[PDB]
């Protein structure tokens, strides 16, 4: 794997995290707003 | 099982503390090495005040610096707010302001607001004045204390402090 190839893995795996962190906002809104139960921590 | 019910929130930077002030609260306990939170998540306590036993649900979540969709839900119904900041980042300090337009925006108007100035273990490292926070504090009628989720100092103090407000 070549320098510019590992950057652009960083940059690759950083966009997907973004999206991830979008797509769980999306789906707790759901939980949230029917059973929130199962976000409690102990 | 208890008399009363108040959803209190955690706002504030990546970083600052929020997850421990709550896991020290409803657990008494402290994890140095705790990673950034993931979704949402919320713990309760029940405690006593004037004679009345009080359930705190505690809601928190990573404080990424953009708004969410989970934004209102998360405000919904909730009593209280804890807006926290890292007494040795100054730059958590400064985006004080963006929480507090953030919660002004979502939040009840008569919610209480508590702000909160983490890791005070670290005052050789101090980066945020105690009379400046305090003076942003009363002139935007919210209540401030200074707290070290580390070393335990006014956690307790704090939660008691800003439920004793609501009720
Ligand atoms: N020195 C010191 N470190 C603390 C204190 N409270 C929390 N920390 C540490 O600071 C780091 C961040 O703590 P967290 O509780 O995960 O911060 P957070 O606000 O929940 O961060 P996000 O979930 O990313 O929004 C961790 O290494 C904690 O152990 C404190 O009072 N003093
Ligand atoms: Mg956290």
């Amino acid at each position: 794997v070549s320098r510019d190839e590992l950057m652009e893995a960083i940059q690759k795996q950083e966009e997907i995290n973004f999206r991830l962190q979008d797509y769980i906002d999306r789906i707790i809104v759901a939980i949230m707003e029917t059973n929130p139960s199962i976000l409690e921590v102990k | 099982e208890y008399d009363y019910l108040f959803k209190v929130v955690l706002i504030g930077d990546s970083g600052v503390g929020k997850s421990n002030l709550l896991s020290r609260f409803t657990r008494n306990e402290f994890n140095l090495e705790s990673k950034s939170t993931i979704g949402v998540e919320f713990a309760t306590r029940s405690i006593q005040v004037d004679g009345k036993t009080i359930k705190a649900q505690i809601w928190d979540t990573a404080g990424l610096e953009r708004y969410r969709a989970i934004t209102s839900a998360y405000y919904r119904g909730a009593v209280g707010a804890l807006l926290v900041y890292d007494i040795a980042k100054h730059l958590t300090y400064e985006n004080v302001e963006r929480w507090l337009k953030e919660l002004r925006d979502h939040a009840d108007s008569n919610i209480v607001i508590m702000l909160v100035g983490n890791k005070s273990d670290l005052r050789h490292l101090r980066a945020v004045p105690t009379d400046e926070a305090r003076a942003f504090a009363e002139k935007n009628g919210l209540s401030f204390i200074e707290t070290s989720a580390l070393d335990s100092t006014n956690v307790e103090a704090a939660f008691q402090t800003i439920l004793t407000e609501i009720y």
